[PDB]
């Protein structure tokens, strides 16, 4: 920016390595020297994908008979299957579908180790009682979602023509659940744990007969003694049954085999892209790398082989082969710059020139912009390493000189 | 529900002789972590040729566990009689995080026939039977070991060729020597080798059928079987429970000779298992054909950090229990089985509580009466009750109203009703429910801007 | 390489410029340290080392074999990972990591680079060899 | 007598190995810290982006940034300490020659 | 509507749920021992 | 732990962790600076003796 | 001693291993410094 504010000169900081240098010092004039700059990135040349492909995950149970009350929720656990939430959601009039610790787009598109679906009858009038922040009876004694795993909650109404789902007489819930200790002075509220059933489930009937019913069980000494007690409550039934569906997903306890179905191209196979840098998504595991055919190590049944820094370093494919996985590797870059001549050369340290006058292979890497001179110096200003030096022609190209 | 075959039609159970003295043996086989005993392999992955620490459910180094041994029943020559068992059905344990079992460790050694201490025989592997569930209590005569509601039963059958897992309600039968009948001692399973273990056709329901003599199986939700190839190889079995169900682990399908356990099954058991017991088993052998059966050992699991040595082939052959002792802590901190000589500081030996002391204000109830008398104020004229030096009970107040929406901020729900405070301030007012959202922190409407705002 | 991250990284100021400049200076410091140190070991005048140097005093241990015998032994007995100054990039692809926690191959993965020293081995050997020959005189 | 001296009892020899080990440790900080999540759901930026929307995605990426910026600052601080020490040591070597 | 605001340390935290006390939770009876404590809302571990 | 549930409890514990990790890193950095200084000083003491 | 904290601490990597190793080395440094210093103050021959 000039004094009058106009821009008269600029550097595109991603144009080349010399430009990166000027930008890092925020100046158009930097001192002579050899500087490290951002590496020349390897970029993906394609992608490989492997997903479980097969059986649909089965939501049929859900659709047949009278759903349980909130404290007796039923659980469907899906593993090793193709899921489709639209397939289930489309059967209900959804009133409220929200997600936590997972985006909306993600719930319907990511692969999981497992998907757990908890379904139950639930009045919509008590919607708020399922909130994480709630201190009412549902969240304290009946049903609580995980705080650790990503979850979604769907509240939906059963359509008049979905005749396979029947209604209970009333909606019901536990409004009290507690233990009376052996002294019969102290009463301890028994709160429901996330993803678990309340201890009072065994004393509370599948339908509370009437609001205010009190239940009691004498506990054995192995259960700590005393009494387990509970109180039920009811909500009048609606014209259409309202149901809640909790969804909990886990991301890495097993192969993430619960995936949306995918139509596979045969150009996304690993064997067809060996040696290339590709993006990968293997049963929910993703990143970038290069696959190589190699000797199997690790336990085959476990599929993914990890190193001591927890990187994925190998994989057993469903095509029967074991592949080594290497990172797409970046190519080191150092800029050799001479301020007086306004010239430069690029050193790719540690890199053979097969990956890059043409390029010159030197003891410290591959260098472009230098010409081999078979000349010696003592007075080296731009040392390259080992006993090599860049020597400006003064302008011409820099010479590669040896230090005497 | 699942059809699990017909009910037993017998009017009586076989009499069970419980003589614990005969089963009070000392044959210790504690977990040797350095030999990787009891280890469940990290589940979602493998490693090769590395040493790393890992957090997971493991048995403790040095844990002796609980030894259980099955025996031959009583006989007279060629006619087997009464069953002979240990007091196992009444010995109910807390499940906690699950357990691992050492099975057949003594196989091929010369052992004892438990029922006849002077009789020796080659020891053969036998599989453990388990009963697991959410609630326990007693039977009709007061003996313990009854499980209520759905109970998970892991019952090996077919003379050791299958594992049968089922989740069902066990209804005690009322016949002679049965749990709801007369002269009951303990239920037990059995098989009769003479008719059940023919060289060709093994009776795959022999143990199920004996189980059924003591209990009627009702509302079974599942019954699964797993096949076991016969051998005399030491193997490990394990059980854990998560939101996904009960996980059954075994070394025999992946690392048969090595011993690492891998998951082979998940059962749709979602209620929490709190209790378990060993179902005693007695073999109705003839007197002339009694065998010594290997003891099995049950070890409890807990969330421990182990140093795990993964071989090139991925199996864990060696490990360190990083909390066992100070030397073990050292190896774990360097993530190595070999550390240099020296003097190192390690975690301190913690003092642990030996009890607790509590002092609370005890006295007057905090008084919510004002709240209940007369016309409540409008939202801009809210009234405030400040409670100090009193015993509070929110249920006492909440129970008087039909609560439509109760939420908390910067305090948990459990905490609002259970913690001590310097003060509790209660602001009450008339308020239409139709304007519920106007009380939200994020609201820019008239209530939050001009009438009432929370801290 | 993730653009969202880079976008957030920018709100921390010129963080990476500071990292690079601090290390650049730190690295120049060794080239200057080495240059100064060797300038001082350097002899003005020296006698040639010939086999037999030392007379009755057995100095074969120190004579160049070129590094001396003790010097090669010193290096052979110290476990040093090979940084691959000429073609390490490729060694780590065609062979892969030598072992668990291979910090040389980690360079191309993690985003760091080990730079070569100011002088090659034969030059350093030349300095100490000329030094040996200067001692008596 | 010294030909066989580059062993466990030679203090000068261990100092040579330790200088080598110190270089390795310096590099291990960078190699080992990228696997940390620093409270994030994943050490992978790609996993964060794939699972979360911007208002939360941002917070998770930011945890990884803070952890990595911290790691690099620690690394640099040590390279400056180690290079200062080596430079002083180099002057000692100069005096001894 | 009922708003509830709670404060945790301006005074002795004397607004507590009622508790039935055992006499083995007294301080005098456990002197010299490491115990957990909860004294008018103040808690931790220590030796009295 | 006594006051908050996991999604918020975590954030609060994490603040304490970050502060304590920072403190320990600062401590260690200074013990390394101070031990390096003392070691140089010890060599000065050696020369003076 | 709080398990929740320890669980979260683990997500910061082997933090404590680094603290312990750094101090262990720093502490060895003084034992070596002292040993070397005294080895040099030590006299070969001395009068009473
Ligand atoms: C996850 O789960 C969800 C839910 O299960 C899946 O989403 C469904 O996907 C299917 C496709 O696989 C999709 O079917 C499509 O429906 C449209 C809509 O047509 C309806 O209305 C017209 C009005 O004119 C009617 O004529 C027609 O019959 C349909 O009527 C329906 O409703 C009436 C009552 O009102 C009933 O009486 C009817 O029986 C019927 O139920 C169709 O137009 C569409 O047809 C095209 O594809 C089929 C493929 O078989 C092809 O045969 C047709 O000729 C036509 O294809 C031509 O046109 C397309 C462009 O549209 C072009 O690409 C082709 O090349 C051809 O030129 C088809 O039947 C269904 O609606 C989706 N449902 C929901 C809720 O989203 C989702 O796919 C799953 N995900 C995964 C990964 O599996
Ligand atoms: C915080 O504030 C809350 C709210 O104020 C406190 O919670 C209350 O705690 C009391 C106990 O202190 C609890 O009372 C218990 O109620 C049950 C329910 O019985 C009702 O239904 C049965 C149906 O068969 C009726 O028969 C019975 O009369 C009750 O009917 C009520 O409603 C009808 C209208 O429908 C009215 O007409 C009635 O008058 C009545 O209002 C009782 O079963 C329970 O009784 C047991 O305890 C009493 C103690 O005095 C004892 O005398 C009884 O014999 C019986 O004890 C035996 O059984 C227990 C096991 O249950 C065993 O442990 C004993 O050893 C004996 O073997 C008692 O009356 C009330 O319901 C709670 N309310 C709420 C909303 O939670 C809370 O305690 C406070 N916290 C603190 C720390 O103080
Ligand atoms: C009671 O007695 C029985 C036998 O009477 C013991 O059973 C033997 O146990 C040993 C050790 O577990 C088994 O030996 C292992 O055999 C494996 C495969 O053997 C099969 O395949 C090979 C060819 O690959 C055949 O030659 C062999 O005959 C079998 O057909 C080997 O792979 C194992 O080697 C692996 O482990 C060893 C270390 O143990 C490594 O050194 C090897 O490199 C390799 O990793 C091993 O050799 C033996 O086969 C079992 N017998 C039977 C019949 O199966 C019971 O263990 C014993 N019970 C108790 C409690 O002691
Ligand atoms: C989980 O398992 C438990 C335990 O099996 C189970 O509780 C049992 O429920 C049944 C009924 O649901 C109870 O059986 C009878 O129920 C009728 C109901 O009208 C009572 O009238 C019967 O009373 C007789 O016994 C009394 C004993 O004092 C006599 O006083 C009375 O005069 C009658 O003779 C009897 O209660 C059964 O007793 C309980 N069992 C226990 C141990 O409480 C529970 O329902 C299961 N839970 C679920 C959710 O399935
Ligand atoms: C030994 O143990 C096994 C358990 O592993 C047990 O297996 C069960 O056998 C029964 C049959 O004896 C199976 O029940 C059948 O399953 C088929 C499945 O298609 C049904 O079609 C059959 O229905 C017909 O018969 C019914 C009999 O009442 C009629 O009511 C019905 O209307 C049909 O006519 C029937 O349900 C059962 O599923 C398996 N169970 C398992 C878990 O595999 C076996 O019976 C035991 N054997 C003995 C001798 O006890
Ligand atoms: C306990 C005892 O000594 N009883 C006397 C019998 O020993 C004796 O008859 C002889 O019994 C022999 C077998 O004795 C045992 C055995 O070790 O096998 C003794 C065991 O303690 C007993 N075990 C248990 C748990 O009670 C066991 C068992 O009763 C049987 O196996 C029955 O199935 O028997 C052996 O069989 C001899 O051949 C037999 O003569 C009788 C006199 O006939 O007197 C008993 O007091
Ligand atoms: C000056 O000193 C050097 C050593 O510093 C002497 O050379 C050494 O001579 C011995 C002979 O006893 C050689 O031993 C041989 O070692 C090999 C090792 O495999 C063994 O196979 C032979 O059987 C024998 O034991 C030793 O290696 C050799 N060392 C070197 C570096 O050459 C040298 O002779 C001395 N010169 C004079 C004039 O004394
Ligand atoms: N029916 C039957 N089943 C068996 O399992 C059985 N086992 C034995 C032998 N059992 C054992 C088990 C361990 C040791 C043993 O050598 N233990 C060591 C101590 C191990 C330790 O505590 O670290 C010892 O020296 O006693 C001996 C015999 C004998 N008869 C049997 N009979
Ligand atoms: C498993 O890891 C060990 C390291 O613990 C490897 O052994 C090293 O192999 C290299 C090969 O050049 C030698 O230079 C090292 O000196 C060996 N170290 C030890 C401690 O022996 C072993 O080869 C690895 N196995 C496989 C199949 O990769
Ligand atoms: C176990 O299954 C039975 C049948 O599927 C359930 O239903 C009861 O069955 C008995 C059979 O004699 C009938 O007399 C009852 O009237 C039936 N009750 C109902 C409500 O239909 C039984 O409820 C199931 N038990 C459990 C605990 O699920
Ligand atoms: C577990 O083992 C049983 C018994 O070997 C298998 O059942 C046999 O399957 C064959 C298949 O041709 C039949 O011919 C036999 O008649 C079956 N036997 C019986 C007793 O029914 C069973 O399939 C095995 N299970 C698995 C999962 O492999
Ligand atoms: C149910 O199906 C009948 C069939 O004619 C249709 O007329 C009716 O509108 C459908 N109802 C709903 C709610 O879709
Ligand atoms: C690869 O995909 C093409 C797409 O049409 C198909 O024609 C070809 O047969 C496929 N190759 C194999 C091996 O399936
Ligand atoms: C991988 O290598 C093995 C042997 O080294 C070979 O037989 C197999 O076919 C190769 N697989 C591929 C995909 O090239
Ligand atoms: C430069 O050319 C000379 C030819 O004499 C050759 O010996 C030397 O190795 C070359 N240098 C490089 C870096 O190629
Ligand atoms: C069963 O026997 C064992 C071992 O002798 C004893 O410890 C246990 O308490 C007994 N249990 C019962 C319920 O009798
Ligand atoms: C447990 O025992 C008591 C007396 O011993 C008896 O009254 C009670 O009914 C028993 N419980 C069961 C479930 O039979
Ligand atoms: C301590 O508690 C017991 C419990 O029954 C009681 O009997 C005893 O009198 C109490 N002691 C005092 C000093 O109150």
């Amino acid at each position: 920016f000039s004094v009058d504010g106009y821009i008269r000169r600029a550097i595109d900081c991603g144009f080349n390595d010399l430009s990166q240098l000027h930008c890092s010092y925020e100046s158009f004039d930097v001192e002579s020297g050899v500087y490290s700059v951002s590496s020349f990135e390897a970029k993906p040349s394609g992608s490989v994908v492997e997903q479980a492909e097969g059986v649909e995950c089965d939501f049929s149970p859900l659709l047949s008979g009278t759903p349980p009350q909130v404290y007796n929720f039923k659980r469907l656990v899906f593993t090793n299957c193709n899921y489709n939430l639209t397939k289930l959601l489309s059967l209900f009039s959804v009133n409220d579908f929200t997600c936590s610790q997972i985006s909306p787009a993600a719930i319907a598109s990511n692969c999981y180790s497992s998907l757990i679906l908890d379904y139950f009858s639930y009045p919509l009038s008590m919607k708020s009682d399922l909130s994480v922040s709630s201190a009412g009876p549902i969240s304290q004694f009946n049903y609580k979602q995980s705080f650790s795993n990503p979850t979604c909650l769907i509240l939906a109404t059963v359509p008049h023509n979905l005749t396979t789902i029947t209604k209970p007489l009333k909606y019901s819930y536990i409004n009290k659940c507690s233990r009376l200790l052996s002294d019969d002075r102290t009463e301890v509220p028994q709160l429901v744990n996330a993803n678990q059933y309340s201890p009072c489930v065994s004393i509370v009937p599948s339908t509370v007969w009437e609001d205010g019913d009190y239940y009691r069980k004498q506990l054995s000494p192995l259960e700590g003694g005393g009494w387990l007690v509970a109180s039920g409550s009811t909500v009048a039934m609606t014209e259409q049954l309202q149901m809640g569906f909790g969804i909990t997903v886990q991301y890495g306890t097993d192969t993430n085999s619960v995936c949306p179905k995918l139509e596979f191209a045969n150009d996304t196979k690993i064997a067809s892209q060996l040696g290339n840098c590709v993006e990968y998504s293997l049963y929910g595991v993703s990143g970038r790398g290069v696959f190589q055919n190699c000797t199997a190590v690790g336990v085959r049944q476990q599929r993914f082989v990890y190193d001591a820094y927890q990187n994925l370093v190998g994989y057993y494919s469903d095509d029967g082969n074991y592949y080594c996985l290497r990172a797409c590797v970046s190519v080191p870059v150092s800029v050799i710059y001479d301020k007086e001549t306004k010239t430069h050369a690029t050193l790719f340290g540690s890199v053979a020139c097969e990956h890059i006058y043409g390029p010159l292979q030197t003891p410290v890497g591959c260098v472009l912009g230098l010409v081999n001179s078979s000349l010696f110096v003592e007075d080296c200003k731009l040392p390259l390493g080992q006993s090599l030096c860049a020597l400006p022609d003064t302008p011409g190209e820099m010479r590669l000189a040896s230090i005497a | 529900t699942v059809d699990v075959g017909p009910d037993s039609v017998k009017s009586a159970c076989i009499e069970v002789d419980i003589q614990q003295t005969f089963f009070d043996k000392t044959w210790p086989r504690p977990i040797d972590v350095s030999k990787a005993d009891g280890i469940i392999y990290p589940q979602g992955r493998t490693y090769s040729n590395i040493t790393i620490t890992y957090q997971g459910l493991f048995p403790y180094q040095g844990d002796h566990g609980d030894m259980y041994v099955y025996s031959a029943g009583h006989a007279t020559g060629t006619t087997p009689q009464k069953l002979f068992v240990a007091n196992y059905s009444q010995d109910v344990k807390q499940f906690a995080n699950g357990f691992v079992v050492r099975i057949g460790a003594a196989a091929n050694s010369t052992g004892t026939v438990i029922i006849s201490p002077s009789t020796s025989a080659t020891i053969r592997k036998i599989y453990p039977a388990f009963m697991l569930g959410s609630s326990v209590g007693n039977f009709s005569d007061g003996k313990m070991g009854r499980f209520f509601n759905h109970t998970l039963v892991l019952l090996p059958d077919g003379c050791g060729t299958l594992l049968r897992a089922f989740y069902c309600i066990l209804e005690p039968r009322s016949g002679n020597h049965c749990p709801a009948g007369n002269s009951y001692t303990s239920f037990a399973t059995y098989h009769t080798p003479a008719t059940d273990c023919s060289d060709g056709n093994y009776n795959r329901n022999a143990s199920l059928n004996s189980f059924k003599e003591y209990f009627n199986l009702r509302n079974c939700t599942f019954m699964y079987t797993y096949n076991i190839t016969e051998d005399e190889i030491l193997e490990w079995f394990g059980i854990t429970q998560t939101a996904q169900g009960v996980h059954l682990f075994s070394s025999r399908y992946v690392d048969l000779y090595g011993g690492n356990m891998f998951q082979f099954a998940t059962l749709p058991v979602y209620d929490t298992i709190k209790y378990y017991s060993i179902i005693p088993h007695s073999i109705r052998s003839i007197q002339s054909d009694r065998k010594a059966w290997a003891a099995f050992y049950v070890y409890k699991l807990q969330p421990l950090t182990f140093l795990l040595d993964f071989s090139v082939d991925g199996y864990i052959r060696r490990a360190i229990d990083c909390g066992f002792n100070d030397l073990s802590q050292l190896h774990c901190s360097y993530e190595s089985f070999d550390v240099e000589s020296g003097v190192y500081s390690v975690s301190s030996f913690e003092a642990k509580p030996s009890g607790s002391v509590v002092e609370q204000a005890e006295g007057v109830e905090c008084d919510f009466s004002p709240l209940l008398s007369g016309t409540p104020p409008q939202v801009y004229n809210f009234k405030r009750l400040v409670f100090t030096n009193c015993n509070y009970n929110l249920t006492k107040l909440l129970s008087l109203f039909s609560v439509n929406d109760f939420t908390c901020s910067q305090i948990s729900p459990a905490a609002i009703a259970s913690n001590c405070y310097s003060s509790l301030i209660l602001d009450y007012f008339s308020y239409p429910l139709s304007m519920k959202s106007d009380l939200s922190v994020s609201s820019a409407g008239p209530i939050s801007q001009f009438n009432y705002k929370q801290s | 390489g993730f653009q969202k991250c880079e976008q957030l990284l920018r709100e921390y100021g010129q963080f990476c410029s500071k990292i690079n400049q601090a290390l650049h200076g730190a690295n120049l410091r060794q080239d200057d340290s080495v240059r100064n140190l060797f300038a001082s070991v350097k002899s003005s005048q020296s006698s040639p080392i010939i086999p037999g140097f030392g007379g009755d005093f057995n100095l074969t241990l120190l004579e160049p074999v070129a590094r001396s015998a003790i010097e090669d032994l010193l290096f052979d007995k110290v476990t040093i990972a090979d940084p691959g100054y000429m073609q390490g990039y490729d060694d780590c692809m065609q062979q892969g990591p030598a072992s668990a926690r291979d910090l040389i191959c980690a360079q191309y993965v993690a985003g760091y680079k080990v730079l070569p020293p100011l002088m090659d081995v034969n030059m350093e050997a030349a300095y100490t060899s000329s030094l040996l020959g200067s001692i008596a005189g | 007598a010294m030909q066989t001296g580059f062993t466990t009892t030679n203090e000068a020899f261990q100092k040579v190995q330790d200088a080598v080990n110190n270089n390795a440790q310096a590099l291990s900080k960078l190699a080992s810290e990228l696997s940390n999540t620093f409270g994030a759901i994943s050490a992978s930026i790609g996993d964060i982006i794939q699972r979360l929307d911007p208002p939360e995605q941002d917070a998770q990426i930011d945890r990884l940034i803070n952890g990595r910026l911290t790691t690099l600052n620690a690394f640099v601080a040590q390279q400056l300490v180690r290079s200062e020490s080596a430079a002083l040591s180099a002057q000692l070597a100069k005096d001894k020659v």
